[PDB]
């Protein structure tokens, strides 16, 4: 039942939420465990997240009693351009599928924000999980099974994620030695050596050599972002904090925003007369919701502020939930989905 | 996607989400450096690509340099108006993500479900576009009969919708759960 008197860390993976707790239990910050923890996931769930993907973080200080966000996200290289791909498979898969990494940089801003741990001992066990290997999990597993082919014939993944040729299987013993060495450098070297350090050129040539356009200017210039000021809504008597545009925290908002005004409660699902027309009402808010979706981007490129304002709109959400039947769904444009501001 | 909530002795939190985007990204791995590199350009939209029957880009989301891909990431924190946290939430699954943060946050709420049921309820999905309402497997059946009279059309889950890791403050203190549908397991002391 993980009641906790003190403190708690809940991640994918037994192993990362022990290595997250531990740092708690060292002294350090909520941020030096999700960092550690974070490490942790990027080895155990290596299809999944890691230090060549992006991240964000919304992070609240119970001193200040402020919430901040923290943008890693991936950038777009400075050589994209908006018709550069014809096809999913080309936007997918090679090269030029990759964004600028900025998980490492979402991770430095962070801990120098928040960090209390110095920044080698958030690396420490995650260089000796990679080293001594780990039990292949249900999720790896799964993913392993459904690209098999794409693995098995490719060298380099083949070079760790299979046995005698084969895709890993769960429980089967999963090693990342290379990894090992690179936390190792970013452990000692800090964030540094991955944007404008001792592994930007490698990076660069293994980006290239897959048909990507990533250039070492790329990763100088990429920046985590602070943003002070992060979305909330209000329920009741509490705050919700969440990230804007480019993340999906405008869906959320209009979501609850919209349900809020049917006051649910235990009751809602007490009968099934009750809890029928309590789901039919959620449905129908993520169908109102999901309609205004389209019109957000990235806020630096595209003006949302006034998408973004409705959104987060107590009265747009009113408005909504007015249009909501309780005994029918409608057609799609009954939810006026809009690609272009009108 | 991986998401992870975090509560510390003092009451300060993160609820982070990362992500390198499709499984192994773009299946390129450095054999130096055993970097995967993402392909988060896959989530911006292409004027040339259709993903969706009857489904067109959307101009907001186009490629340009230096810009960042629309996500359906949300890493959420509620903090309750004495100033103390009162949830930690988040979720994996692509644009299932959104609609299971929602869910966890009704269930925990609203209905009163403690953060382990909150997590573990079975999940349902819209996104307006395809035209379906998707439901997992153990749903009460009175909900997929519910739907359907009112004209929805339900398909079940191959597998499962979205994880979601949460942490919720309780009169017993922290109470952490991590999603089965993933194995994972929290710690805390
Ligand atoms: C897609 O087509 C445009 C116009 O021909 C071209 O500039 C671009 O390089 C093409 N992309 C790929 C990946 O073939
Ligand atoms: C929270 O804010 C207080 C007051 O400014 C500060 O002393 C402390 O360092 C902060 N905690 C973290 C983890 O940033
Ligand atoms: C480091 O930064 C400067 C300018 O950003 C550049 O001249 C140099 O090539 C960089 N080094 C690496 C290894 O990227
Ligand atoms: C919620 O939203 C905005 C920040 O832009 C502001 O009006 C208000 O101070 C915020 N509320 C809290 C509790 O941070
Ligand atoms: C915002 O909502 C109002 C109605 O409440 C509407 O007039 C307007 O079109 C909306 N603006 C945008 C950009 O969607
Ligand atoms: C979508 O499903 C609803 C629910 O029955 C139906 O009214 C509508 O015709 C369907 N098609 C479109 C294009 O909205
Ligand atoms: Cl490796
Ligand atoms: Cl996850
Ligand atoms: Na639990």
């Amino acid at each position: 039942n993980h009641v906790y008197t003190r403190a708690a860390v809940a991640a994918d993976a037994k192993q990362c939420s022990k290595i997250g707790r531990d740092a708690l239990r060292d002294g350090g910050s909520a941020v030096d465990a999700a960092i550690a923890a974070l490490l942790c996931v990027g080895l155990m769930n290596a299809h999944s997240m890691g230090i060549g993907g992006g991240l964000f973080l919304t992070i609240y200080n119970s001193t200040t009693r402020k919430a901040e966000v923290i943008n890693a996200r991936e950038v777009a290289p400075r050589l994209a351009f908006a018709t550069m791909f014809n096809s999913s498979e080309q936007s997918q898969k090679g090269g030029l599928s990759v964004a600028v990494p900025g998980e490492i940089r979402g991770y430095e801003l962070a801990h120098q924000r928040h960090g209390r741990l110095p920044w080698a001992r958030l690396f420490q066990p995650s260089i000796q999980l990679a080293r001594q290997g780990f039990p292949v999990g249900k999720g790896l597993a799964a993913a392993l099974e459904n690209k098999r082919t794409v693995i098995e014939q490719q060298p380099v993944l083949c070079e760790v994620f299979c046995r005698d040729r084969k895709v890993l299987r769960e429980g089967e013993r999963l090693t990342l030695p290379q990894l090992a060495d690179t936390y190792e450098t970013l452990a000692i070297e800090g964030a540094q050596a991955f944007y404008n350090g001792s592994l930007t050129a490698q990076i660069v040539k293994d980006i290239q050599a897959a048909g990507g356009i990533v250039t070492a200017e790329d990763l100088n210039n990429y920046r985590a972002e602070l943003i002070e000021h992060p979305l909330n809504i209000s329920l009741g008597d509490a705050v919700l904090y969440m990230p804007s545009a480019p993340l999906s925290g405008p869906v959320l908002a209009l979501i609850l925003n919209i349900l809020k005004g049917y006051n649910f409660s235990r009751e809602s699902v007490e009968s099934p007369e009750q809890k029928g027309l309590t789901y039919h009402r959620i449905v129908e808010a993520f169908r109102f919701a999901y309609a205004k979706r389209t019109l957000l981007g990235d806020p630096k490129f595209v003006d949302v502020t006034e998408v973004v304002r409705n959104m987060t709109s107590e009265f747009f959400a009113a408005q909504l939930r007015a249009q909501i039947s309780d005994d029918t769904t409608h057609p799609i444009s009954y939810y006026k989905p809009e690609f272009y501001t009108p | 996607t991986a998401h992870l909530s975090v509560v510390a002795e003092d009451g300060s939190a993160v609820s982070a989400t990362s992500t390198i985007n499709l499984y192994f990204g773009s299946k390129v791995r450095s054999p130096v450096s055993g970097i995967l590199f993402n392909n988060e350009m896959d989530d911006f939209s292409s004027p040339s690509i259709t993903n969706e029957f009857g489904v067109p880009p959307s101009p907001a989301n186009f490629i340009q340099p230096g810009k960042q891909p629309l996500s359906s990431m949300c890493p959420t924190i509620m903090v309750g108006q004495d100033g103390q946290v009162r949830m930690v939430v988040g979720a994996a699954g692509g644009t299932q993500i959104t609609t299971a943060t929602a869910l966890a946050i009704i269930y925990n709420l609203w209905f009163g479900y403690d953060v382990k049921r909150a997590v573990e309820e079975p999940r349902l999905h819209n996104q307006l576009l395809p035209n379906v309402t998707t439901v997992e497997r153990n749903i009460d059946q009175a909900v997929t009969a519910a739907l359907e009279t009112r004209h929805h059309h339900t398909q079940i889950a191959s597998t499962f919708i979205a994880v979601v890791q949460a942490i919720v403050r309780t009169a017993g203190g922290w109470a952490a759960a991590s999603d089965s549908r993933k194995g994972g397991e929290p710690a805390g002391y």
